[PDB]
């Protein structure tokens, strides 16, 4: 009976399943498996990290936009928030607008990972690190607007005021203060989960307004000016049902 | 292998999933707010048969000249549920809503009486237990039939005997219009269960 | 009789015979005086693979040079057992006996470096331990070489990396002619097992 | 289904009815008075081979004459049962009853000797054990033969001995005729069993 490096033919218990992962195996008889003998793991990748998740894969920050402001310039970035609204063709400027959660599923590879799953629950994480000389000031606010482009236009972030803006969600972002600031933006949407394959939707949409423009030398110069960095990643996570499908927009 | 065929009652479940008792009471307390779980409940609600009802006036109209029409549509419960059982047992419930355009008389005035099923108006006499409304004060009639039968259950099929359990009559002094809507009293249920009928659904007359 | 083509495992042993392991040593003890149980004893042994083997004046020589033609060939056990196994670990042991006919210098000596296998002379220092021999007064070289390798084990196959592990160099100032017999050191194994090639045996070239 | 041809040994009976041995007990108890459990009895019982068995004068004539005829026809116990069985052992018993019609001398007697099987009158002597018998005062002779032979059991079938086993001569100083009845000793019985022949039944010669 007792040969090596060799399983012969032989018969078995008469009703046999084995499950993987996913996939249920029915066979007639027990599978004849040749297995090796006193296995070892002859490998050091163990002992160099630990084997991440996709749940870890997910939290890893990655940048997706990388800003300059600067002073003396009447672009949509360093103009202003507005006291009023009066008509949409003279809505609120922002520096930068993010759709979420595309913006991270399309980012840093976690399509890649997403691929083959149906369902998602995840709140969005950010973190921007500004930096700007000592001798330069201002004051943005990161405010997220859920629904802002499905929603009715008098409900939406945009078209209301100061006081309304700063009334949303959001951090005041001083450059002398507040070098860096964090944000958890919670799962937006009304239903149970993120359909990843059939609905390629948003539910929450990200502000980076201004509240006082950058504050520099009047002595015209190159050096007044900031730079930022957004990074972004997902917390809370639960990728839940196979599916053969795949978002092509990913 | 051994030649044969068998069954060896094999049984799969997919997902990984919790308690589908505690997620469903879940759902229910954000989305529906109650847990339908049996079908009776529905043969207690009133559901229309007949959103107009036209009668003549002085006319004793047995009810059954409507529910041998409404029976067979499956538009109610008693009539869609009854396609999944043979048997039924208990009363029944009609509540009759005034819906009459026309004033005939300074007095107008609804009554009801009993009448054993399949009977005619002229087969029977207008004496007994009665209820009568006056659509003026009181548009909506309300009046139950209980389970007055020689049988322990009767057949949703036909039968040789006759007049072996109670119906309704109704009478109007002037010629009304009603909502009808139905129910089974607080004993009424259906049979022992068969299988479904077709359903019919939307119809599309197209031009060829 | 149920159709069925199945295994039911019988075993026979004939002949009603006495303990294997008995009779073995009693045999043993009669006609060999030892018991091979592995073969790994085998790889300790010395056994010739080359009983002449040429060699050039300052000439650093790496031994790859001979191995490489012997491994092939499967005359040493260091060669006739790698055809089982596909990994190896361990050292390795080299004797060179002097069997050279003429002489050249007053002086004769064989020395030996280290060398990454698959090196060429001209690709590596003449560096590291070394070890010299005066074959007038001692013709036996015995040197040794130790696992000095990236990895853990090393494929009897080819690779993309070079030089992931030691080797030897020889050098003689003069020519010298030798038998080359190796080993492994107390630490050589072979890796995992395989299924055997075919053999060679005679051959007899016959007018046709 | 599993393909398979077996026997799952079912058996079955009919009735829902008493004890048979009871039942049968009280049968007998009615109509027979006795119940035979065994066939050495019926070889103890005394049956006619022939009921006449001529003979001559002054003449020993051998019972296998006799027996031999007999043993083929089935007539008595003792051949209709050694059908069944292929060996025997025992002794026999042989009933003489005179019926001779003329009288031929003033004394006549019946004298009976032992004789091995198959052996002549003329090969044998007149001597050991005797019975006489006068069938003017005894009409019946009853003689016994016992068990005297070489070998523990006797077949039915022939052999290469003979004279293995005794039996019995006949001698009559006249001649008489003979009602032939016989049987076992206390000690007869048949071998060990085997099947049945055909039986003869009913012949009619019919013109054609």
């Amino acid at each position: 009976t007792n040969v090596h490096n060799t399983k012969l033919a032989s018969t078995s218990a008469e009703n046999a399943i084995e499950k993987e992962q996913i996939t249920t195996f029915h066979d007639v008889e027990t599978p004849n498996r040749i297995d090796t003998p006193m296995a070892q793991d002859t490998s050091s990748a163990r002992s160099m990290d630990d084997t991440h998740s996709i749940i870890q894969f997910l939290q890893r920050p990655v940048l997706i936009d990388n800003i300059e402001i600067v002073a003396g310039t009447t672009a949509d970035n360093n103009t202003a928030l507005s006291r009023y609204v009066l008509d949409r063709t003279n809505p609120q400027k922002y520096i930068k607008q993010w759709t979420l959660p595309s913006t991270v599923l399309k980012a840093g590879g976690k399509a890649q990972k997403l691929a083959n799953f149906k369902y998602l629950r995840c709140d969005v994480q950010v973190k921007i690190v500004l930096n700007a000389n000592p001798f330069i000031a201002g004051r943005l606010y990161l405010a997220y607007s859920p629904y802002d482009d499905k929603v009715a236009p008098e409900r939406r972030i945009i078209y209301t005021s100061r006081a309304g803006v700063t009334g949303y969600p959001g951090v005041e972002l001083d450059f002398q203060l507040d070098n860096s600031v964090e944000m958890t933006i919670p799962y937006a949407s009304f239903q149970e989960a993120y359909d990843l394959v059939s609905g390629n939707e948003d539910f929450v949409q990200l502000y980076l307004f201004t509240i006082a423009p950058v504050l520099g030398p009047s002595a015209e110069s190159a050096n007044s000016k900031v730079d930022l960095s957004v990074y972004m990643w997902l917390d809370n996570i639960s990728l839940v049902i196979p599916t053969y499908r795949l978002n092509p927009n990913l | 292998i051994n030649l044969s065929n068998k069954t060896d009652e094999n049984t799969i479940s997919f997902f990984d999933s919790g308690d589908p008792e505690r997620m469903n009471n879940e759902a229910l307390m954000r989305g529906c707010g109650e847990q339908i779980v049996n079908l009776r409940p529905l043969l207690r609600t009133f559901r229309t048969i007949n959103d107009n009802w036209s009668l003549a006036a002085n006319t004793k109209t047995p009810i059954t000249d409507l529910t041998n029409t409404a029976d067979a549509e499956g538009r109610d419960y008693m009539s869609y549920l009854s396609f999944l059982y043979r048997f039924y047992r208990g009363g029944r419930r009609y509540k009759f809503f005034n819906t009459t355009p026309l004033k005939q008389s300074q007095t107008c005035y609804v009554r009801s009486f009993l009448i054993p099923r399949n009977y005619t108006a002229d087969e029977i006499n207008t004496d007994g237990p009665s209820h009568i409304t006056y659509p003026v004060i009181n548009p909506v009639h309300e009046v139950e039939v209980p389970f007055y039968s020689q049988y322990r259950k009767i057949p949703i099929a036909s039968t040789s005997d006759k007049g072996y359990d109670s119906s309704l009559m109704y009478y109007t002094n002037v010629g009304t219009q009603q909502i009808v809507a139905r129910a089974g009293n607080d004993d009424f249920t259906f049979g022992w269960m068969i299988g479904t009928p077709q359903l019919q659904g939307i119809t599309k007359e197209v031009a060829n």
